[PDB]
Order: C-alpha cells, then structure tokens, then sequence
C-alpha cells in the first residue's frame, strides 16, 4: 500500500509504503523485484515472498600498503 | 623556427555537475479527473485507454529512474572499501571520502551538495530505489576501488598499487615523463589538497554552482504546481468544482457540465505526461552521459580532449548529489609557458636524427631534446633520437651534433 | 498572428570570430591551446606530431613534407568545388530550415 | 604468412555536417487565438495556464 | 490544440537538434582542439586535425 501507514489498511513498514504478505529477513541478497527505499522482494526458502534490504555487493577491502 | 614549452604545471580539479534522475512522480489519474466522484468516473470511461495509458507512461518514467541511477553509480561488483592508514603519498583525500561521525556517510564535500539544493490529488512521489545512503555506498566503493588500485578495478578485479605510483601512471597517461612526478612528488601532493579546499569554498559560498541539479527540481515542482493549479479552472462548466456541480444540478444536465471538465483535466494531464516524457529524454542522455563519465574517467584515464574538464586528464572523484552526481575531475594544465627555438631534426655526420619522443628545442647557444609537455632539456644522443635519411632532405633542419654513448668506452 | 522570430544572441559575425579562433590556434599551437596556453609550434613539427598519433614515424613526414603540403593544399581545393556546386552538401541544414 | 603493408599516402579532407541551432520562434498564445478581441481572451482565460 | 501540437513538435525537434548540438561540440572538443584516436569519429582514416 503505497505511502500509507500501517494503520487505516506479517505486516512489513517501509518508507515505500505498508508491505503486507512478505517475510521481512534479515540478511541482504541481490535485488529481484524492486519495491523501493532500498527494499527489494523475492520468493524464497517451505517457499514465500520476502523482503530485505538489498545487497549492494560483496565486501572487499584492498589490501593497499605504500 | 619556435617552439613554447611549459617550465611547469598546475593539477587543477574541477567540479562538473550532472542531472541523474529525477522525481519518480506518479499520478492517479482517475482520482485527478475525476475526484471521489461516481457520476464523473462512469463519464470517464467513455474514453477508454485515455487514463491507463498515462498512469502506464508516468509508470514508464518512473521505473526508469532507478535504471538511470542503477547504470550512473552500481558500476562496480563489490562494495571496496579504505584502508584504516591513508598512507596515498601525500595527496589528501579525507575530504571525499565518507564521514563514519555521521548518520548517512556522507563524505565532506557530499554533505555540501546535500545542503544546496532545496498532494491530495491522485499526484504521489515514488521514493527512489537507491537510498542516498546506498549510493553514499557505491561512490565510497568506486572512490575506495579509484584511490589504491587505479583503473583495474574496471577491468578485472581491484588490484592494489601505491598512489604515488598511480599518479605516475596517469602521467605517462597524458605523455608526461613520470620522473617528473617523483623529482615534484610533494608539490603535486600539495596542489591537489589545495585545489580539494577550493572545491569547499566554490560550494559553501555559491549556491549556484548546483544551477543544474536545482533547475531539474525546480522545473519538476513547477510542472507539478501547473497541474495542480489546472483543477481550479472551469473549462467552459459553471463550476470547477465537482461536487458543486453535482449537487446543484440533476444528472440530464450535471453531465454535460461534467464533461467540460473532463475534458479539460484530461488534455491538461495528457500536456503535463507529454511534457515529462520529453523531459526524461533529456534526464536518461544527461545520466547516459554522467554513466558513460564514470566509466572512462573514474574507472579509466580518458585520452579524449575537454571530456574531464579542461587540461589534460588525470583522474575523477565521483561524488553523489540530490538527484544527480559530481565529478571532480584532476587534470594536469601546463602553466609557466617559456620560449625556445626548434628543429623538425637534426644533421650530424651526413644523416638526418629525429626526437623518438620529445622535441628539438635550443635555449639560444645549445640544442637539447625534451618531451613536449614539460621542459625536462637532455644531451641529444642516438638513445633519444633514430637516424633517417639524410641532411638534403628535411626542410628547416639543423647542423648540430649527436652524441654517440659507446665512444669513450672504447675510447678509454 | 502573433509569430515572431527571436534572434540569436551569437550573431554570425561572432560565430565567424569564434571558428577564426579555433582554427588560428590549431594552426600556430596545435592542442596546446585546448589544455592551457597556446604555445607556438612550427606547423611541420605540428604535423610531425599528428603522424606519430597515427602510428607514423615523424620521419615519413618530413621526407614527404612537400608531397603532404600539395596534397592538402589539393584537398581543400576540391572541398571548394563540391560545396560550389552541390546543393545537397547542406542538406542537413536546409532541411531543418525546411 | 602474408601482410599487406601500404607503401604510398594520400591526404584527404572530408567535410562533416551538423546542425547546432533552430530558428528561435516565439509564439504569443492569447493573439493566436483570440487575435484583437476581448470577448474570445475572457473565454481563453477559462483554460488556466 | 493547433498550438499544443506545434509546441510538442518544436519540444521534440529541438530535442533532435541539442543531440546534434551535443555532438558538434565533442567533436569541437575531441577533433579541432585534440587529435582522435576514435575511428571515424572524425572521417574515415587515421586523423591528424
Ligand atoms: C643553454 O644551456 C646550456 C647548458 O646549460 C648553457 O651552457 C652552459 O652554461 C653553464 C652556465 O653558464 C656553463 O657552466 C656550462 O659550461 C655551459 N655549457 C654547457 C653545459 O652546455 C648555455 O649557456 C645556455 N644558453 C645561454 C643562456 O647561452
Ligand atoms: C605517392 O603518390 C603520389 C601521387 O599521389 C606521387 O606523386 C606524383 O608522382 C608523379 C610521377 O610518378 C607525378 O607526375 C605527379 O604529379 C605527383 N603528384 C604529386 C601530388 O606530387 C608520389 O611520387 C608517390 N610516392 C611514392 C614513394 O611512390
Ligand atoms: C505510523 O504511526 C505511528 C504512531 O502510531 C508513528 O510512530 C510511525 O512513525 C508512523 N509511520 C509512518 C510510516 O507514517
Ligand atoms: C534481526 O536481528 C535482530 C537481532 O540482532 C533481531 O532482534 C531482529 O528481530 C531481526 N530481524 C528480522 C527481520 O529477522
Ligand atoms: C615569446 O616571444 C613573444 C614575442 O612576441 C613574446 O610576446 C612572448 O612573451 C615570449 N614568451 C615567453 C615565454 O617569453
């Protein structure tokens, strides 16, 4: 529900609006389809519809010296 | 006969700003046609596809904001990240790179740009699909990946190198000697930190240096403004108001008026939807040019001449900005222009000589070699030159000497 | 009917001063000009250069010289009679006039 | 195990051509349509911006 | 709806012709003031200016 409160409509808030129906996890992944603030959805493990915050890639420090 | 060749150098950086995205409006268009109104939406449906294929083109827009951003900053497969000693030679780059005191990590410059810039009716702002504080991630990274391992985190994976010996690349890059980084490795160092304090004072004192970027959000507010203001007017009805009409007269005549303004709010969104497409055109070449930017001078050294601003390119800084995105492009600009005579070549013993690199120059009483961009004399010898020809051939050449390294050696 | 036309703020006398310009420091400084300071170069070492960007030994320049100069020289020749007299050469102007 | 390998140049000029501007019309919206007249401008003014 | 018509014409057209004018002025950049090493940005063959 696009830029409402989860009010007057599993119950996710994102500043996208009230996200009804997807598990909110933890853990980030690559985005699938796109809900918006940096939240994506996909259907995954027994299989539902999840949300996260969406990976912006692996970490990888560089291993600089002079 | 004379050729100027610059003494010395200045690195200067300058900003360019660049439009990457704009507001992800999106319009209910059967709420702004019609408002809580069952007698106007049943009339509203006589025209068919009218409304849907306007909530699909402003859907159109919308989505690809997030491709614009997507393709401008997620050019890169991995978040880098600094090291904790900033040990870059000399050069100083704490003031692009991220701020951890703060809430979003925004760097000192980024918070700059985040400073200076700046409804009920069906009209909704998508938020956009990078949060300001993933892309504060991805400039990070492609700013992280820049600093210790140069352009080879484009090409494969990041591979670390000094950033003295970076500079010393990008110099070669450019044509200049990379001896004459080392021999002024602290005055280059020094100029850099000194052109990034510029950069402060440009953005902290004028707000117009964001003239793009506010001109994006202004002409985006002002189209909104018009479309809202559009529902005050009658249209040739007795009233612009729905419910007035509606609750004065009966259905046989509250539709004709109705339909007046129908067709007016219809053909006035139609000219706000229109005028957005034509307007994102002109976003997606501006952050098709801002991505095609990241990648020839951020993850690269562009040889293309005034791409990166003016001067002879070095490298890019990306930083991010409302909307948009900044480049502070380092160029190396010849500075202290002196005066020389020059041969297109030289005689010696019957042969022609040219420069393998670098040009014939004469203060006034000797003949040196040096490279072109950067008065650097040397003692010309068969090392700096290859012979070709002989004297009745070149136009304007000249009867100097070369010297031969081997001589003395078996001379002695 | 209330169609007017606006004039240019560049008016084509500062067009030709700025193409004058352009092309004043192509000829005396090379690119030197577009980095910074126009710094003078002799046209044939000018050239030498442009041929060692093409991966042509500056050698072949000089010992052409001559040749090269004649050709060019030749070239534009030919650019002044194609543009005399084919109309078409424009049309990429004409038609947006049109 | 064989390379062509020019042995003679030509200098060639070639002419490119682009357009850069439009004529710069304007169009004043209230005489093009209610030209010289009161009653048709106050009817003009019913349709907002 | 004759002027909306010509205006949204004129947007696009115009559209066509800052394209064009973006090109000219890279090449001014990256072909008069520079020497290109992009092929047949600047004519066919290998250009010197
Ligand atoms: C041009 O440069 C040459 C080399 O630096 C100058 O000749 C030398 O000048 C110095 C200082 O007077 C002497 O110590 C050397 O013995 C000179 N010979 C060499 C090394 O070439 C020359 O004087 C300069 N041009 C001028 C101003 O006449
Ligand atoms: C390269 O080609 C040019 C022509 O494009 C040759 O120059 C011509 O030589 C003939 C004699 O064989 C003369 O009659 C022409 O008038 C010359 N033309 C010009 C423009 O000079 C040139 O000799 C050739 N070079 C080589 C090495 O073969
Ligand atoms: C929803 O309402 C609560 C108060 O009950 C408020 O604290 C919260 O910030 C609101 N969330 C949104 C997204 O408006
Ligand atoms: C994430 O982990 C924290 C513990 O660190 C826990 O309290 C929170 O409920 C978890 N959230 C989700 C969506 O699993
Ligand atoms: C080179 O000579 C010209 C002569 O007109 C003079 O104006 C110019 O300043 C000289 N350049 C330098 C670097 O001395």
């Amino acid at each position: 529900y696009q830029d409402v409160n989860c009010t007057e409509v599993n119950v996710f808030q994102t500043r996208a609006g009230c996200l009804i129906g997807a598990e909110h996890v933890n853990n980030s992944y690559e985005c699938d389809i796109p809900i918006g603030a940096g939240i994506c959805a996909s259907y995954q493990t027994s299989q539902s519809i999840i949300a996260y915050t969406m990976s912006l890639g692996a970490e990888n420090s560089v291993a600089y010296s002079n | 006969n004379s050729i100027a060749i610059p003494t010395n150098f200045t690195i200067s950086v300058t900003t360019e700003i660049l439009p990457v995205s704009m507001t992800k409006t999106s319009v209910d268009c059967t709420m702004y046609i019609c408002g809580d109104s069952t007698e106007c939406s049943n009339l509203l449906l006589q025209y068919g596809s009218f409304c849907t294929q306007l909530n699909r083109a402003l859907t159109g827009i919308a989505v690809e904001q997030d491709k614009n951003t997507q393709e401008v900053f997620a050019q890169v497969k991995q978040i880098y990240k600094t090291p904790p000693i900033k040990d870059f030679g000399g050069f100083n780059f704490s003031q692009i790179l991220p701020d951890p005191s703060k809430p979003s990590k925004r760097s000192f410059i980024e918070d700059l740009l985040f400073n200076k810039v700046t409804k009920f009716n069906g009209l909704t702002v998508l938020p956009p699909l990078l949060t300001d504080e993933m892309i504060a991630q991805y400039t990070s990274a492609l700013l992280a990946g820049t600093i210790t391992s140069g352009w080879t985190f484009g090409a494969g994976a990041a591979l670390q190198i000094p950033f003295a010996m970076q500079m010393a690349y990008r110099f070669n890059g450019i044509g200049v000697t990379q001896n004459v980084l080392y021999e002024n490795q602290k005055l280059i160092a020094n100029q850099f930190n000194s052109a990034i304090g510029k950069i402060q004072d440009s953005l902290s004192s004028t707000a117009s240096a964001l003239g793009k970027l506010q001109d994006v959000v202004n002409q985006n507010a002002q189209a909104l403004n018009t479309l809202v203001k559009q529902l005050s007017s009658n249209f040739g009805a007795i009233s612009s108001v729905l419910n007035d009409i509606l609750s004065r007269l009966d259905p046989p005549e509250a539709e004709v008026q109705i339909d007046r303004l129908i067709t007016g709010r219809l053909q006035s969104l139609q000219t706000y939807v229109t005028q957005q497409l034509i307007r994102a055109a002109e976003i997606r070449a501006s952050a098709n040019l801002a991505a095609t930017k990241m990648s020839e001078c951020v993850l690269g050294q562009s040889k293309r001449v005034d791409f990166c601003g003016k001067g002879y390119h070095l490298m890019s800084f990306p930083q991010s900005a409302p909307h948009g995105v900044v480049f502070l492009h380092v160029t190396y600009v010849p500075a202290q222009e002196k005066n020389f005579t020059t041969a297109p070549a030289i005689c010696h013993d019957g042969k022609a000589h040219f420069p393998r690199e670098g040009v014939f120059v004469s203060n006034g009483t000797h003949w040196f070699v040096t490279q072109r961009n950067f008065y650097e004399p040397q003692i010309i010898t068969t090392d700096n030159t290859f012979v070709s020809g002989n004297c009745d051939v070149v136009i304007g050449i000249v009867n100097n000497t070369v010297y031969d390294p081997l001589q003395p050696e078996l001379d002695s």
